[PDB]
RNA sequence: UUACGGCGGU
RNA sequence: GCGCCGCUAGAGGUGAAAUUCUUGGACCGGCGCAAGACGGACCAGAGCGAAAGCAUUUGCCAAGAAUGUUUUCAUUAAUCAAGAACGAAAGUCGGAGGUUCGAAGACGAUCAGAUACCGUCGUAGUUCCGACCAUAAACGAUGCCGACUGGCGAUGCGGCGGC
C-alpha cells in the first residue's frame, strides 16, 4: 500500500576544496518521523568514487572514500576516509617472474589523524635483459622494504592531513620512493595501494568548513 | 564504568544494576564480556559465564579482569574425606541420598 | 635412588583411586607445591598459601594467581588483551 | 510530486548496481551512491517458477528490464556496475546471468559509468566444503 | 627481538672482562657519593623507591643510569656469574663505548 | 612401469610443497602437480561491447579485464578437457600450444 | 680431443682452472705494494686481506676485507710485487 | 517488454549446429545498420542473403 | 541423473 | 557470528529435488565490532634442511652449507653391532580454545536395495600448550663415502675477468 520513497528527500552531496569536482553525486534519507531524524540516518555514509569523475585528467583506477561528517540543510559535506586502488588495476600489475615488495606504517599527521599506509611495487625487467627472471634477493628486498615505510613516514609526518591527501592525488610519495630505491633495484609499478583512517580527532566542526571553503 | 570500556573487554564481578556493588561473574575463574554499546537509550549488553547474553544499565560499575583462583575443578576431590572437608565449610549439603533408596 | 619407575608423586595414594585418577593429579600436585620465581625479587620463593593465593619467601608480597598454577593461561591471555586494548585507541 | 530527485535534462543521478551473479541465483540489486539506501532490489528467482532457472541467462534479462524500468521511473537515470562472483572460499568466476543482466540492462533504457569487480578475495583463509577428494560426482 | 641488542649485554662483559666495576647496591651507593662511578645499571626488577634514590643520586652526581631491560637475574648472567644482581656501576671502562653509546 | 621421469609433478630438491585446493571440485592437490590456467577473460564478453558503449557516459572507455586464476585436479582438467591424452613420443616435450587470438 | 697432450698446457688455459686441479698448483693470490696518499711508508699488504689494514704514522684506514679480494679505501698508489 | 518484431538478412553461414545437425548459426544483420549485428541459430534451409525475422532480437548464441 | 550380474571343461 | 540501518519475499542447494532458513522480517546492500583459523595472487621442474618438513612484517638468540684464503693442526678419517636424537597425518591423556571444515550420527535424496557417492545439519577432531605413540606410496619405490668416464644451453649462491 505505502509507498516507502514517498517519504524520502534526496540531499546533495560535497567534495573538499582541494578537489577540482566539487559535487560528488545525490544521496538520499528518508524524511523526520519523530525520532528517526534525518540528519544521524545519513553522517558516516561512505562514497566509493574514482578520480576520472572527481578530477579533470586524472586516472580512472585510484577511488577515494569521502565519509560525510555533516549537513548543512541540503547539502551533505563529506571528509577523505581513504584510498585504495580498484582491483583490476591491482591484479594487472602482479605478473610472473618479478619479486613482489610491500609495506605498511602507521603514521598520524600533525592534525590527529592516525594513519595506516600500504605500498607496494615490483622489480623491473631490463631494456637489455636476456634472463627471464628479474628477481632482487632477500637482503635487497629488506632495504627496499626499510626505505619505502622511511619516506612516507616523513611525508606524513611533515603536516596536517590536508597536504597529506592532496600529495594522493599526484601520488607523488610513489614517485618518491620509486627514485629513491632504483639505486637498490630497479622497480617500476610503484603504487601506495591502499590508506586506511584509524582516529578521528573530536570532530571540530571549523575545520571541515574551512574544507569546504573556496 | 561498562560504558567507558570498549567493547571486547573482560570483566568479572559486574553490577547487574547501578549501584548494587557487584553481581553478576563473581565465582572463582569466570568472567564477563562487553559487546555492543548503546549510547543513547544508554544500555549496554554483557556476555555472562552461562553463555547467555544480557543487556544491563551502561553505568553499571565493574572490575577489569578475571577472578583469580581459576581452574579449580580440574583437580578431582578425589576421595570421600576431602569432599566432607569441602561441604563442611559451605554448608549441610553434602551426603545426598539417592530417594530410589 | 630412582625409588619408584611411574608413579613419582602419586605413590602416595599407594594402590587407591583409580589410574587415570591417580595420572590426573601428579600434574596439578607437582604444579601446586613447587616453589616459582618470583616476579619481584627474582627468588624462587613463591610458595602456594590458600587456594589461589602465592606469596613470597621474603619481600613478603601475595599475588592472587590461579588455583594450581601460578598464571592460568587464560589468564595471561586477557592480560595481553586488556593492555592491548588500552594503548589502542585510548578508550 | 515527492519522488524524483532535482535534475536538468542533461545532468545524470548515479546509483551502484550490484550485480551478484553467482551460481544458483541471481541478483541485478541496485541502490544509491553511498551504498546505503537499496533503489530496488529485483532477484532472477524471483521472476522464473521453476527453480533450474533462478540462475538462468533469461531470468536475469528479465530482472535486469524490471530494474531498469523502476529506476527510470523514480528518478535515478545511470548506474555503476559492481559485479560479484561468489567468491571468498567458493568459485571467483562470475555466473551465467552476468552478463545477460548486464546486457540487458544497456539495451533497456540506461546509462553505465564505472564498472568494477568487487567480489571477495582472501588472503588464504577458511577451509573449502569437499572433504579432501572433492565432490565425487 | 633479532640482531642488534650486543650494543647493550655485549659491551657489558666486556668491561667485565677489562675494566673495573662494582656490583650491588650499597657498593653503587658509595661509587656514586664519591665521584667515581660513571654509569649505573638498574635492573628492570629493582623495588620502586630503591629506583627512586639511585635516579635522584646520579641527578645530584650527575651521571648517567642505564635502565636495563631485563630481569635481575638476567642482569646477572649478562654480567657472566651466577648471582642476581638489581644495581651496578662501572667506574672505569676498559676500551667499549657504554658511556659513549646513547645516553 | 615408471611412466614420467618427474613423476607428474615439479618437485625435485624438495619434500613438502603447499597444498591446493581444486577450483570446480575442491579436490586436495599439491601445488606443482596441478593444471594451472590464467585467465585474462574480458568482463564484457565482446558480443555485447558495442551495446554498452553507446550507453557509456564516456566516448572511450577502456573496459576492465577480468583476472581469473584457475588451477585444477588433473581428474577434473581432462574431464573439462583442458588437458588430453598424448603418445608417448609426442609426450615428451613441456612446451604451450600456440595461441591464435584473431 | 684424443690427443691433448695433458702434460704441457698453455699458460691461458692454465689461468681459467681452479687453483687446485691444475697440472702443478698455484695460487691466485698475489702481494701488492700500496702508497698511502701523504707519507714515504709503502704498505706489502696481502691479495685476500681478511683484517682492516692501517697504517702506522698517518693512521688511516688502507683497505677493506670483503668477499673475495680486498677492495682498498681510497684510489691509491698500487702495483704488483716479485 | 514490446519490442519490434524486427527483420534482419544474414551474413556468411557458421556451419551446422544443435547436437543432431538441426541448427544453423547465421549472424543476421539488422537492415539499418550492418554495424549492429548479432550472431543468431535458425532452424531449416537457409539461403546466405535473404531476409529471416525476429519474433525478439536479442537473448543468447551458443557458448558455453 | 540411473546402467547389476552371464555355471564347469574344450 | 553479533549490533544498527536500507529495501523487499524469498533464500539456499542439486543432474533434478527435498530436508533446511524466512513478514518476530531471512537472502542482498551499508557501516561498525568480536572471535578463531589461515597467510592467496607474487610462488617457479627456484631455495633451505639430516629426514619429516619450512611463505605476512619488523625485530633477542643460537646454528648451517657454499665460496674466499701464500692461516692453523698434521691423519685426527670412512662406514658403522650395541645404544641413542629427530620423525607427516591420524591416534591417546590432560589443559585452553572452539571460526571453518568435519569421522561417528541424524535426516534428505537417488536406487531393486543405499548402512555409499549427491545435499542440509553435526560430535570426536582439525588450533595453541604439555606429556605420549614411532609408523606412511616417510618414494628418486635407487645406503653412505671415493675415483674415473661425452656434449650443450640454462638456473641458483659465492668468487674472479671484461665492451
Ligand atoms: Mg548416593
Ligand atoms: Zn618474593
Ligand atoms: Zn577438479
Amino acid at each position: 500500500v505505502v509507498d516507502p520513497f514517498s517519504k524520502k528527500d534526496w540531499y546533495d552531496v560535497k567534495a573538499p576544496a582541494m578537489f577540482n569536482i566539487r559535487n560528488i553525486g545525490k544521496t538520499l534519507v528518508t524524511r523526520t518521523q519523530g525520532t528517526k531524524i534525518a540528519s544521524d540516518g545519513l553522517k558516516g555514509r561512505v562514497f566509493e568514487v574514482s578520480l576520472a569523475d572527481l578530477q579533470n585528467d586524472e586516472v580512472a583506477f585510484r577511488k577515494f572514500k569521502l565519509i560525510t561528517e555533516d549537513v548543512q540543510g541540503k547539502n551533505c559535506l563529506t571528509n577523505f576516509h581513504g584510498m585504495d586502488l580498484t582491483r583490476d588495476k591491482m591484479c594487472s600489475m602482479v605478473k610472473k617472474w618479478q619479486t613482489m615488495i610491500e609495506a605498511h606504517v602507521d603514521v598520524k599527521t600533525t592534525d590527529g589523524y592516525l594513519l595506516r599506509l600500504f605500498c607496494v611495487g615490483f622489480t623491473k625487467k631490463r631494456n637489455n635483459q636476456i634472463r627471464k627472471t628479474s628477481y632482487a634477493q632477500h637482503q635487497q628486498v629488506r632495504q627496499i622494504r626499510k626505505k619505502m615505510m622511511e619516506i612516507m613516514t616523513r611525508e606524513v609526518q611533515t603536516n596536517d592531513l590536508k597536504e597529506v591527501v592532496n600529495k594522493l592525488i599526484p601520488d607523488s610519495i610513489g614517485k618518491d620512493i620509486e627514485k629513491a630505491c632504483q639505486s637498490i633495484y630497479p622497480l617500476h609499478d610503484v603504487f601506495v595501494r591502499k590508506v586506511k583512517m584509524l582516529k578521528k580527532p573530536k570532530f571540530e566542526l571549523g575545520k571541515l568548513m574551512e574544507l569546504h571553503g573556496e | 564504568p561498562v560504558g567507558t570500556m570498549p567493547e571486547g573487554t573482560i570483566v568479572c564481578c559486574l553490577e547487574e544494576k547501578p549501584g548494587d556493588r557487584g553481581k553478576l561473574a563473581r565465582a572463582s575463574g569466570n568472567y564477563a564480556t562487553v559487546i555492543s554499546h548503546n549510547p543513547e537509550t544508554k544500555k549496554t549488553r554483557v556476555k555472562l559465564p552461562s553463555g547467555s547474553k544480557k543487556v544491563i544499565s551502561s553505568a553499571n560499575r565493574a572490575v577489569v579482569g578475571v577472578v583469580a583462583g581459576g581452574g579449580r575443578i580440574d583437580k578431582p576431590i578425589l576421595k570421600a574425606g576431602r569432599a566432607y572437608h569441602k561441604y563442611k565449610a559451605k554448608r549441610n549439603c553434602w551426603p545426598r541420598v539417592r530417594g530410589v533408596a | 635412588a630412582k625409588r619408584t619407575k611411574k608413579v613419582g608423586i602419586v605413590g602416595k595414594y599407594g594402590t587407591r583411586y583409580g589410574a587415570s585418577l591417580r595420572k590426573m593429579v601428579k600434574k596439578i600436585e607437582i604444579s601446586q607445591h613447587a616453589k616459582y620465581t618470583c616476579s619481584f625479587c627474582g627468588k624462587t620463593k613463591m610458595k602456594r598459601r590458600a587456594v589461589g593465593i602465592w606469596h613470597c619467601g621474603s619481600c613478603m608480597k601475595t599475588v592472587a594467581g590461579g588455583a594450581w598454577t601460578y598464571n592460568t593461561t587464560s589468564a595471561v591471555t586477557v592480560k595481553s588483551a586488556i593492555r592491548r586494548l588500552k594503548e589502542l585507541k585510548d578508550q | 510530486i515527492s519522488l524524483g530527485p532535482q535534475v536538468a535534462e542533461g545532468e545524470n543521478v548515479f546509483g551502484v548496481c550490484h550485480i551478484f551473479a553467482s551460481f544458483n541465483d541471481t541478483f541485478v540489486h541496485v541502490t544509491d551512491l553511498s551504498g546505503k539506501e537499496t533503489i530496488c532490489r529485483v532477484t532472477g528467482g524471483m521472476k522464473v517458477k521453476a527453480d533450474r532457472d533462478e540462475s538462468s541467462p533469461y531470468a536475469a534479462m528479465l530482472a535486469a528490464q524490471d530494474v531498469a524500468q523502476r529506476c527510470k521511473e523514480l528518478g535515478i537515470t545511470a548506474l555503476h556496475i559492481k559485479l560479484r562472483a561468489t567468491g571468498g572460499n567458493r568459485t571467483k568466476t562470475p555466473g551465467p546471468g552476468a552478463q545477460s543482466a548486464l546486457r540487458a540492462l544497456a539495451r533497456s533504457g540506461m546509462k553505465i559509468g564505472r564498472i568494477e569487480d568487487v567480489t571477495p578475495i582472501p588472503s588464504d583463509s577458511t577451509r573449502r566444503k569437499g572433504g579432501r577428494r572433492g565432490r565425487r560426482l | 627481538t633479532k640482531k642488534s641488542l650486543e650494543s647493550i649485554n655485549s659491551r657489558l662483559q666486556l668491561v667485565m672482562k677489562s675494566g673495573k666495576y662494582v656490583l650491588g647496591y650499597k657498593q653503587t651507593l658509595k661509587m656514586i657519593r664519591q665521584g667515581k662511578a660513571k654509569l649505573v645499571i638498574l635492573a628492570n626488577n629493582c623495588p620502586a623507591l630503591r629506583k627512586s634514590e639511585i635516579e635522584y643520586y646520579a641527578m645530584l652526581a650527575k651521571t648517567g643510569v642505564h635502565h636495563y631491560s631485563g630481569n635481575n637475574i638476567e642482569l646477572g648472567t649478562a654480567c657472566g656469574k651466577y648471582y642476581r644482581v638489581c644495581t651496578l656501576a662501572i667506574i672505569d671502562p676498559g676500551d667499549s663505548d657504554i658511556i659513549r653509546s646513547m645516553p | 612401469t615408471k611412466k614420467r621421469r618427474n613423476n607428474g609433478r615439479a618437485k625435485k630438491g624438495r619434500g613438502h610443497v603447499q597444498p591446493i585446493r581444486c577450483t570446480n571440485c575442491a579436490r586436495c592437490v599439491p601445488k606443482d602437480k596441478a593444471i594451472k590456467k590464467f585467465v585474462i577473460r574480458n568482463i564484457v564478453e565482446a558480443a555485447a561491447v558495442r551495446d554498452i558503449s553507446e550507453a557509456s557516459v564516456f566516448d572511450a572507455y577502456v573496459l576492465p579485464k577480468l583476472y581469473v586464476k584457475l588451477h585444477y585436479c588433473v581428474s577434473c582438467a581432462i574431464h573439462s578437457k583442458v588437458v588430453r591424452n598424448r603418445s608417448r613420443e609426442a609426450r615428451k616435450d613441456r612446451t604451450p600450444p600456440p595461441r591464435f587470438r584473431p | 680431443p684424443l690427443a691433448k697432450d695433458l702434460l704441457h698446457p698453455s699458460p691461458e688455459e692454465e689461468k681459467r682452472k681452479h687453483k687446485k686441479k691444475r697440472l702443478v698448483q698455484s695460487p691466485n693470490s698475489y702481494f701488492m705494494d700500496v702508497k698511502c696518499p701523504g707519507c714515504y711508508k709503502i704498505t706489502t699488504v696481502f691479495s685476500h686481506a681478511q683484517t682492516v689494514v692501517l697504517c702506522v704514522g698517518c693512521s688511516t684506514v688502507l683497505c677493506q676485507p670483503t668477499g673475495g679480494k680486498a677492495r682498498l679505501t681510497e684510489g691509491c698508489s698500487f702495483r704488483r710485487k716479485q | 517488454r514490446v519490442q519490434p518484431i524486427k527483420l534482419a538478412r544474414v551474413t556468411k553461414v557458421l556451419g551446422r549446429t544443435g547436437s543432431q545437425g538441426q541448427c544453423t548459426q547465421v549472424r543476421v544483420e539488422f537492415m539499418d545498420d550492418t554495424s549492429r549485428s548479432i550472431i543468431r541459430n535458425v532452424k531449416g534451409p537457409v539461403r546466405e542473403g535473404d531476409v529471416l525475422t525476429l519474433l525478439e532480437s536479442e537473448r543468447e548464441a551458443r557458448r558455453l
